[PDB]
RNA sequence: CAUCAUUCUAUGGUUACCCAUCAUUAGAGGAAAUUUCCAAU
RNA sequence: AUUGGAUAGGAACAGCUGUACUGGGCAGUUACAGCAGUCGUAUGGUAACACAUGCGGCGUUCCGAAAUACCAUGCCUGGC
RNA sequence: ACACGUGCGCGAGUCGGGGGCUACGAAAGCCGCCGUGGCGCAAUGAAGGUGAAGGCCGGCGCCGCCGGCCGAGGUGGGAUCC
RNA sequence: GUGCGAAUCGGUCGUCCGACCUGGGUAUAGGGGCGAAAGACUAAUCGAACCAUCUAGUAGCUGGUUCCCUCCAAAGUUUCCC
RNA sequence: UUCUCAAACUUUAAAUGGGUAAGAAGCCCGGCUCGCUGGUGUGGAGCCGGGCGUGGAAUGCGAGUGCCUAGUGGGCCACUUUUGGUAAGCAGAACUGGCGCUGCGGGAUGAACCGAACGCCGGGUUAAGGCGCCCGAUGCCGACGCUCAUCAGACCCCAGAAAA
RNA sequence: ACGCGAUGUGAUUUCUGCCCAGUGCUCUGAAUGUCAAAGUGAAGAAAUUCAAUGAAGCGCGGGUAAACGGCGGGAGUAACUAUGACUCUCUUAAGGUAGCCAAAUGCCUCGUCAUCUAAUUAGUGACGCGCAUGAAUGGAUGAACGAGAUUCCCACUGUCCCUA
RNA sequence: CCGCUCCGGGGACAGUGCCAGGUGGGGAGUUUGACUGGGGCGGUACACCUGUCAAACGGUAACGCAGGUGUCCUAAGGCGAGCUCAGGGAGGACAGAAACCUCCCGUGGAGCAGAAGGGCAAAAGCUCGCUUGAUCUUGAUUUUCAGUACGAAUACAGACCGUGAAAGCGGGGCCUCACGAUCCUUCUGACCUUUUGGGUUUUAAGCAGGAGGUGUCAGAAAAGUUACCACAGGGAUAACUGGCUUGUGGCGGCCAAGCGUUCAUAGCGACGUCGCUUUUUGAUCCUUCGAUGUCGGCUCUUCCUAUCAUUGUGAAGCAGAAUUCACCAAGCGUUGGAUUGUUCACCCACUAAUAGGGAACGUGAGCUGGGUUUAGACCGUCGUGAGACAGGUUAGUUUUACCCUACU
C-alpha cells in the first residue's frame, strides 16, 4: 500500500538536483547572422569545473556585434582546447577542435561534440565527458546528415545544425574504480540523492513489488510490461532479452 | 434414452389422440428487449460493477430432455413441451433393441 | 419363369405443373494387405 | 495402416562339487552326473503343526516384435 | 405504525384531526352547501371486466314468455322463554 | 524497576579526518511523507499520526437492569434457517 | 445322527405394549328422492314421519371453546433397556422419576440417594433413619448364634480390592 | 548514453555448468483464428434484425535464465567377496557440471573413521546414493577487519571446593 | 529597395475533448460455508434410499454398524397370450468338467437394470403379439411434517386412448430412493387480456403449463496470509496441574508345559489367568481464558517404599569367598566429573552403596534464562506470492511485599 521510491522521486522536494554550485547551464552560443552566413571569434577565457558534470566547461568571450557589450559563453570544452585560445563559430568557420560550425559543412567522418538535435537548441548530443558522434553521410535533398550517437544510434539530422569538433574534456574517469563508498558518497552529493542503492528484495513488501518472504527472492520474474503501471514497473522494465550479453 | 420421432398421444386443439412428430426441445436466443434484459443493462451500466449474481457452484451434469410435440394433422400443427427424467446420453429413433441377437 | 421397348383401352392423373436426371438435407453397411487368431476399428 | 491384447519370442541372472570340450593350460559357457534346494510322500516323535529320516519327480525374473556389433568362445602360452 | 384485549360516545354509519367563525384562553365553544376526505357499508379477476334466494298456479306429460299470489334456506344440538 | 528517570545510573565497551559531529534556516504531510530498510521514523502516538465531526457508528457477544404482598408457573424438545 | 452359534438368520414365540368398541348420532318399522348402480321400486346413498329411555362394564371427575401471550429452544442425574469405548465423574439414545425451579427429616459432609414437598402457630403421631458418648432416643436383667484381626469389623447411592 | 532511470549480485582471487517445456518479458503481422464501438451493405412500415468487414490484445511463430525458476528413477555387471568403469531398460525442457558438506543447509543421527579427553550428544580433519548442497535465487576460497557465533590450550583468578 | 506570416524544425499528424475494446493487486471495496470428542487435515454422518441399531404400535441418537444414490429404460412403460426357472439325476455321433438333444426330479433354491429388504410360478420371471395410461384435466388424500413447501406416492372424477374374445388392466418402471422456490431467461397454449386520447400494425407486458438451478440439495455471487496483528467474547473449546479411567507403561500374584546333569516351584516359569499403581503415555473435557507465570538446572525441606547399602534375620543349585531369593525395616547414606539446554542417555573415576519415587510432572514477588515461545536475521525444503516448517541457526526487558497468615 505504500508508494514505491520511484514514485517518490518525481515529486522533487528531496530527489532533486543539488544545483548550488552548478557553474551556469552548458549552453553552445545563440544562432545570428555571424553564426548563419560567416563565423564571429571568441577567446578561452578559463576552462573551469562544474559541480555534478564530469568535463569540464570554458568559458568562452565573443563580443557582441549589434552592442558595444561583451557576451560570455559556457561551452562543454573539447579535449586539448586551452585558456587564450579563439574558438571560432559559423557556417565560414575551419575545421579545427574546439571550433562549432554547422554539420553540413563538415565532411563525413569528422567527431563531433555538444551537438544540437534539432537546429538552434544550443547543443544537446554528446556532451557528457570523452563522448563524441561522427558524421557519416550528407544529403542536400532535404539538407539532412546522418550522425553516428555515442550509443551507436544512427540519427538523422537537420544539417544547419551545430557542434564543436572534437571528443569531450575529462574523458575515461569511468576507467578509474571508485574504492570506496565515501567516494561514491562525494560524487552523488554532488548531483541529487540516489546514491545509498537499497535493492527491493531487502525491503518489506508494502513498499516495492519484490519485498517479503522468509527468504531474500523475487518470486515473480524481474522483466516487466512497459504498459505496467507506476509502482509496479520495477526491475528490468520492457526486457528484450536477458542474462550474460553473449556477441555483439 | 430412446424416444421414437412418432407418437400417437392426445392434441389439446384437436380433442383428440392425433400422430404427433417428436423433436427434442431447445432454448431460443435471448430477446436484448425482454423486460428483464432491459431492466438488467439499465441495472449493470455506469459503475457499481456486477449488480446481480453470477452462479458458479455449478452441481448437475445432466438437464431434463424435452420433447417438443408438434400434431400432424395440418389444420390444428398445435404443439406442446413433454418433459421427461434426466438421462446422459439420448436419441431419436436410433436402432430398437433385439432379441436372440449375438452380441459379438 | 425374369426384365426392359411398343401401342390399344380403363368411370382413373395436380397442371401456374408431372418425371428421369443435377444437388443438398433425413438413415443402414466391408474385402483385403498383416501373421497367429480373437473381437473390434 | 493407425491400434490391443494376448500368445507365438528374445533378454538378464542360476547354490556348491564331478566329468567333457584343449598342443597344453587359466576361465567361462554348455552338455550333463550326484547332492542340495523345490515338490509330493509314508512311517518314526508329538501336544501340537515342527521338525526328523528315507524314497520319486523338478529353473527364475523381465521384455510383444524383438534385437543381439561380434557368440559362448575369451584369454595366456609352447613352432627350429 | 400495527395487532388484539378493555372502557366510553355515536351507530350503517362514524370522525373535523385541516380550515373557518366567535389573565386563565395556545383553552373552550361553534360550523353542516366546511364530510372535502379517511375508514366502514362488496366482493372477485393479472386484466378487459363482471358483481351477491326462489318456488308454485294458469294463458301457448313437456315449452322461450304472458301474468297471479305467498315469498331471504334446511337438519342437529342449543342458555332463555311459551 | 510505585525509579533520579513513562528508558535513567555505574563499571565495561564501539568510533573518534570521515559514509564525522553539530546549531540555526529551509523542503517533504497521513494510504501521504521520509527510510544505508528495522514496517523504522513522522512531537512519550505508527503494520497507516493527531484533532473535530459523521456518531449515542454496529454488536447473534460480556456486564448491569432500582418498592412490597398475592395468585398461576416453564423450557433446554420438533421443523426450517450461511 | 452329534457339538456349538447369529444386531444386520428364523419355523415358533412371550411379558410390557399399541389400535378399536362398550348405544338415543343408538336400535326399529314405514314411505319418499336420485341424473349414481341396474335382469329386478336391484344395489347404495340422501331425505321426511312415527314408535322404542332397565341411559346398557368398574372407578373417579363439571366440561366445552376462542383470542392475546411471555420465557425457553447450552441441560444434567438415577432405576431398567441400550450404542460406541479397555474403561471413565466418558460419548450417545429409550422409558419414567428427579435436579435445574426446591426448602424440609435422614445419608457426618454432598444439586440428584432415602423419606417427604413448604402459609403462621399449639398439641398428638409417624416416614426414612436411628437410640454407648458427642447427639434427642434401649440406662430392656432384649432373643439365638457367629467372629480375635501384631491391616479386625461396622449399614442404599458411597467413596476402595480380585484370582488363589 | 563516460548520462539519467530500473533491477539483481555483493571487495579481491578463482569460477559462474545444463535447461526457452512451464511462467513472464520481448520481436514479428505481409499465408490470420478471436475481436468492440463507429462505418458500410441488405432485408423490413419502422423499431430492429442479419451479413460482410474488422484496431490493439489474445491465439500462432521466433528470441531470451547475471528473467522467475528448474536441473530423474529401476535393473544386471570385474576371476574370493565389496565396489561397480561397462551394459540393459524407463524417462525429461534439461536430469545437478566444477566445486563444497552430517556446514548457520543431513530427517535418520549422539552418521562412520581419525583427532582432541581420564571420560566429549561438543570441536576440528576426513568420508559422502546429499530427508532437502551447488554455481550473480551466485559456487568455492579468503589476507586484513569484527562489542558477531563456536572449540581447545597457556596464563590468570573466590566461578568453584567453602566459605570467611 | 520590396514585402503578408519574428526566425528555424515539425504539421492535418502530434495532441487534446468524448466514446469504444484490451491491459491493469499500481490503487479500491469485499469475500474466503458448515458439521466436528479443541481447531486443522481427512471424511460428509449437509439432500436422499435399504437392513440393523430400536428395547415385538409408530417414533428414537453418535464422525454407530453393513451398504447404495445424482442414474437407467421405446422397453426394462402399457395390456394379452403361451411358457417355466436356478440347480440336479439319467441318457445320447464328434463331445471331454463345460456346445447340442430328449426324459425325469425341481416351493422358487433362478429371475425381476442397480443397494438391500419385501413381494412374485398358468407370475411380477421367460418368449412372442399389438401398442404409447410415460398423454389431457380439476380437486381430495398419504408420506416428511409445523401437520408448511418440495419430491415421491395413494384412491377417485372428467376427457381421449391402448390392449384383450371379454372381465378387465393401464394415466410410467413390482414396492421401498434417483431430486429443485422467488427473480430472470426460454418454449408452448388461446380468433386470450393490457400496451394507458381513439384506431390499425409490429413490439412489449400479462394469464396457464413445461424447461434452463441453486448437490451448503427450504436454494449468498466469493482465494490466501499474518510470527506486526487488533476487537468482542469463550473455561460452551485446545495447550499445564488436579479429577475420573488404566488401553499403554511400570510393578505383583495364581495354575504348572518346560528350564535347571537329577529335579515343576533353590532360581525360573510358557500356554492361560487375577490384580495393583498413577514417577509413562493415552482417553476425557470437570475446574481455570476481567490469566494459577508455561522446559531443565541450581537451592532447600519434608515425605513414600515397590530396599541399592547399612542393622537383625530366614532360603539357596550356600564348603569358604563372592552372588542370588525372601523377611522385619525408610534410622542413616546414595558421590566427583566429560558431552548434552536437556528430563533422559552415555562414559570416566571414586565408593558400603553410588535404589527408585512424591509433594500444582515440589520449588521463577527463590534464582538462572541454556531450550521452547513475539517482534530482527540466515539456511534447507514448501508455496506464483504474502508466507509456512515439534526443520536447523544467531540476537533477543524475568516487575511488586511495607498487608494477612505461615515460619524464623
Amino acid at each position: 500500500g505504500r508508494v514505491i521510491r520511484g514514485q517518490r522521486k518525481g515529486a522533487g522536494s528531496v530527489f532533486r538536483a543539488h544545483v548550488k554550485h552548478r557553474k551556469g547551464a552548458a549552453r553552445l552560443r545563440a544562432v545570428d547572422f555571424a553564426e548563419r552566413h560567416g563565423y564571429i571569434k571568441g577567446i578561452v577565457k578559463d576552462i573551469i569545473h562544474d559541480p555534478g558534470r564530469g568535463a569540464p566547461l570554458a568559458k568562452v568571450v565573443f563580443r557582441d556585434p549589434y552592442r558595444f557589450k561583451k557576451r560570455t559563453e559556457l561551452f562543454i570544452a573539447a579535449e586539448g582546447i586551452h585558456t587564450g585560445q579563439f574558438v571560432y563559430c559559423g557556417k565560414k568557420a575551419q575545421l579545427n577542435i574546439g571550433n562549432v560550425l554547422p554539420v553540413g559543412t563538415m565532411p563525413e567522418g569528422t567527431i563531433v561534440c555538444c551537438l544540437e538535435e534539432k537546429p538552434g537548441d544550443r547543443g544537446k548530443l554528446a556532451r557528457a565527458s570523452g563522448n563524441y558522434a561522427t558524421v557519416i553521410s550528407h544529403n542536400p535533398e532535404t539538407k539532412k546528415t546522418r550522425v553516428k550517437l555515442p550509443s551507436g544510434s544512427k540519427k538523422v539530422i537537420s544539417s544547419a545544425n551545430r557542434a564543436v569538433v572534437g571528443v569531450v574534456a575529462g574523458g575515461g574517469r569511468i576507467d578509474k574504480p571508485i574504492l570506496k563508498a565515501g567516494r561514491a558518497y562525494h560524487k552523488y552529493k554532488a548531483k541529487r540523492n540516489c546514491w545509498p542503492r537499497v535493492r527491493g528484495v531487502a525491503m518489506n513488501p508494502v513498499e516495492h513489488p519484490f519485498g517479503g518472504g522468509n527468504h531474500q527472492h523475487i518470486g515473480k520474474p524481474s522483466t516487466i510490461r512497459r504498459d505496467a503501471p507506476a509502482g509496479r514497473k520495477v526491475g528490468l522494465i520492457a526486457a528484450r532479452r536477458t542474462g550474460r550479453l553473449r556477441g555483439t | 434414452v430412446n424416444v421414437p420421432k412418432t407418437r400417437r398421444t392426445f392434441c389439446k386443439k384437436c380433442g383428440k389422440h392425433q400422430p404427433h412428430k417428436v423433436t427434442q426441445y431447445k432454448k431460443g436466443k435471448d430477446s436484448l428487449y425482454a423486460q428483464g434484459k432491459r431492466r438488467y443493462d439499465r441495472k449493470q451500466s455506469g459503475y457499481g460493477g456486477q449488480t446481480k449474481p453470477i452462479f458458479r457452484k455449478k452441481a448437475k451434469t445432466t438437464k431434463k430432455i424435452v420433447l417438443r410435440l408438434e400434431c400432424v394433422e395440418p389444420n390444428c400443427r398445435s404443439k406442446r413441451m413433454l418433459a421427461i427424467k434426466r438421462c446422459k446420453h439420448f436419441e431419436l429413433g436410433g436402432d430398437k433393441k433385439r432379441k436372440g441377437q449375438v452380441i459379438q
